[PDB]
């Protein structure tokens, strides 16, 4: 289990130390930020959607036991 | 890239504008699932 | 007809509280949203 | 979660612990409100929301639990220090059991913690006495090692 | 909740005082003056009018049935003098000033035959739980910084059931066991 | 009906006539650290240094949670008299509370028995709520504000599905940017109380607070410092590094 863990904190390390070398030259975790961006937004809206569907059904039937009445 | 950038800023404005839209959102419901507690819990 | 009139507040306050219930998820849902708004 | 499945996970619950005891009242929407009591040495009032606790209001054995008819008023707090003081510790420890994957163990993880109660007044501190600076009885059990050092021990 | 009553006994008067400072060493705040009466009757029986229940009467025999009934009780007795024997040697009571100490309600008090004050009494009654005789163990140490090296050991009230109620009622149970040593001596 | 109508808002008025005046009699009768003011339809109370209960019948800002209330809350003082509770299981016994006629046989004790017949009346019952309604607003803004201002760690506020009059549940999680399963971390469950607030930390410390929202703030800019340090912890334990001396105060 130690040899497991070690052996893959070098892995990612590894890795690790490509990103930030990868991230000066290139334009490409700036791009990511781009499609990360645009994605957080568009689950934003959906969230929206099922709140508004959900939210104008209650008003619906708030209004029905109000006109029962 | 400098343009690129741009518009980065441009979609955090945006985002940062739909942020406000969705705090208002909170406060709203929030202050509806205050106010049905306060109402009921005192109920007789 | 106090019966009947009791009723109806049973009855509202029935699907009265199954409105907060179900804003009560749907607020815990969205109040998560706000605070993972990143950069903004 | 479905409100069905939240009864059958605390009904499970009981059948470990002889002790215990759990009454499900549900006076609110969906929200069991659950009720523990230790035996005889003290009860306790929990509201939790889809199967996660988020509230714990140790009031001792003495106190009333109700307020008025079945209502349960997890609300008013203990008229004593010790269980006070437990209310917090509950309080905060409820937190430190909370698993964001799963919701099955974070209430088994609580009642064992619960369980732990049983032998309040009656197990001295690995640390110092019995009996501490001020007037509670241990009132602090650790999260993994069931240890009876105070609140002011560590 | 769970009590210890027991008798310390020259300067027995100062003895108060002087056990008064030991308990104002740890620290509790005087939140009132409590005042326990006791009544003695032929046939016996002993009502116990107790302070910090103020309603309560607390009738009760030697070994037997205790009944809790409220104030009107003692109207009761006073009527129903005519077939008893009313008031029948001396009533003991034992007034003494409260200190509550963090939830311990710790009392001490000199006992009273009116106007004798020839006794004193400790009341440690230990709020938080009903179980009693299973929880003995905590009362014993609040003690030994309470009073010296004379501490009670057990107050022999307790039965011990398999499941233990306490209540307040075997509480009067033991301040009459007091009341009958203090009676049969001196 | 047109005739149900005329005489419904009548039944309302001589109500809420009787509301203003239970309040009007109770502000000026007794005291409670607190100096209410009478005018023609206004008693104005200062609850808090910086609020102003303007509690104003008018005749012919409105939160409508205290407003309503008000009018609910008159029931339970008008219900108490002539009740079901009065009445003895007994068939022979005198009209009383009936809690409070088991009470006195049952060896209640000294300060249960006194603090069930201590009621506060009307006024008190709503001044601790408005007391509480907008403390609430004050722990509430700032916790929303505070998760603008501060974008390096992320406050994370759960509110409770139940918190009536009197009593609020908090839940906090001061997450880092968006490392919550390697970095889960202090997380605090404040209690918004009627006079003061009250939180108890993650590790087990508990602080009792203070009631101005400044004290709040405080403390959560003070807990944000800790969270980061705890960020250099929980990566010294999943990162190659080891730990060495640890100061978590000071
Ligand atoms: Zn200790």
């Amino acid at each position: 289990q130690k040899f497991l863990d070690i052996a893959r904190q070098t892995e990612c390390f590894f890795l690790q130390k490509r990103l930030q070398l990868s991230v000066q030259k290139p334009e490409q975790v700036i791009k990511e930020d781009v499609s990360e961006l645009r994605n957080e937004l568009q689950r934003k809206d959906a969230l929206v959607q099922k709140h508004l569907t959900k939210l104008r059904h209650w008003q619906q039937v708030l209004e029905d036991i109000n006109v029962q009445h | 890239a400098s343009e690129e950038r741009r518009e980065i800023a441009e979609v955090n404005k945006k985002l940062k504008q739909k942020n406000q839209q969705l705090k208002q959102i909170m406060d709203q419901l929030r202050n509806l699932i205050w106010d049905i507690n306060a109402m009921l819990a005192m109920r007789n | 007809r106090n019966q009947q009139l009791r009723t109806l507040q049973e009855e509202c306050d029935r699907k009265l509280i199954t409105l907060r219930d179900e804003i009560s998820i749907d607020l815990y849902e969205l109040e998560e949203e706000y605070y993972s708004s990143s950069s903004s | 979660l479905p409100p069905q499945y939240v009864d059958d996970v605390i009904s499970r619950i009981d059948r470990m612990f002889p002790e215990m005891s759990i009454h499900l009242s549900r006076p609110n929407g969906t929200s069991a409100m659950l009720l523990v009591t230790l035996g005889k040495v003290l009860k306790v009032i929990v509201v939790m929301r889809s199967l996660f606790i988020d509230r714990t209001i140790v009031k001792g054995y003495n106190e009333n639990v109700y307020t008025e008819d079945g209502k349960l008023d997890i609300w008013s707090k203990s008229n004593y220090q010790v269980f006070q003081k437990v209310t917090d510790h509950a309080t905060t420890a409820l937190l430190h059991y909370q698993l964001p994957q799963m919701p099955d163990v974070v209430v088994r993880s609580f009642m064992t913690w619960l369980r732990s109660y049983i032998k309040l007044f009656q197990a001295p501190c690995q640390r110092c006495g019995k009996f501490l600076q001020d007037g509670l009885p241990p009132t602090w059990r650790d999260f993994r090692t069931l240890e009876a050092f105070h609140d002011t021990c560590r | 909740g769970v009590t210890c009553v027991s008798q310390m006994p020259k300067s027995v008067q100062q003895t108060v005082e002087l056990l008064t400072r030991k308990l104002e060493m740890l620290g509790a705040e005087k939140q009132g003056t409590f005042c326990v009466d006791c009544e003695t009757y032929h046939t016996l029986m002993y009502v116990m009018h107790n302070s910090e229940y103020p309603l309560s009467c607390f009738a009760l025999f030697e070994n037997g049935p205790c009944l809790i009934a409220d104030t009107n009780f003692d109207v009761l007795m006073v009527k129903l003098k005519g077939f008893f024997q009313s008031a029948k040697a001396s009533k003991i009571e034992t007034r003494g000033t409260r200190y509550q100490y963090c939830d311990f309600l710790v009392k001490v008090g000199t006992v009273t035959m009116g106007p004798s004050a020839r006794g004193i009494s400790v009341e440690v009654e230990y709020g938080p739980c009903v179980v009693a005789s299973d929880c003995w163990s905590l009362l014993l140490e609040f003690l030994q910084s309470f009073l010296g090296s004379h501490t009670p050991g057990a107050p022999a009230v307790f039965g011990n059931r398999h499941d233990a109620v306490y209540g307040p009622a075997d509480t009067m149970v033991q301040y009459m066991e007091l009341f009958n040593k203090i009676r049969k001596q001196q | 009906p047109h005739w149900q109508t005329k005489l419904e808002a009548a039944q309302n008025v001589l109500l809420c006539k009787e509301i203003f005046a239970q309040l009007s009699r109770e502000a000026v009768q007794i005291k409670s650290q607190v100096p209410h003011i009478v005018v023609k339809n206004q008693i104005i109370s200062q609850p808090f240094p910086s609020l102003q209960l303007s509690i104003s019948l008018c005749h012919s800002d409105h939160l409508y949670v205290l407003e309503h209330n008000l009018h609910l809350l008159i029931r339970e003082f008008h219900k108490q008299t002539l009740s079901s509770i009065m009445m003895p299981h007994p068939a022979s016994a005198p009209f009383g509370h009936k809690r409070m006629r088991l009470s006195g046989p049952q060896a209640f004790d000294k300060n249960e028995i006194n603090s069930l017949q201590s009621s506060e009346g009307l006024l008190e019952k709503i001044i601790k709520q408005a007391k509480h309604i907008f403390l609430r607003s004050r722990a509430a803004a700032t916790i929303d504000s505070l998760a603008s201002r501060i974008e390096d760690p992320q406050i994370q506020a759960h509110w409770s599905n139940i918190n009536d009059v009197y009593e609020s549940s908090v839940k906090v999680l001061i997450t880092s940017q968006g490392y919550e399963q390697i970095c889960k971390s202090i997380q605090l469950q404040l209690n918004i109380g009627v006079e003061q607030i009250r939180v108890v930390h993650r590790d087990g410390r508990v602080i009792t607070l203070s009631y101005q929202e400044q004290e709040l703030q405080d403390f959560l800019l003070s807990q944000m410092s800790q969270h980061q340090v705890h960020a250099v912890q929980q990566l010294a334990k999943v990162m190659g590094w080891q730990v060495l001396s640890f100061s978590n105060h000071v």
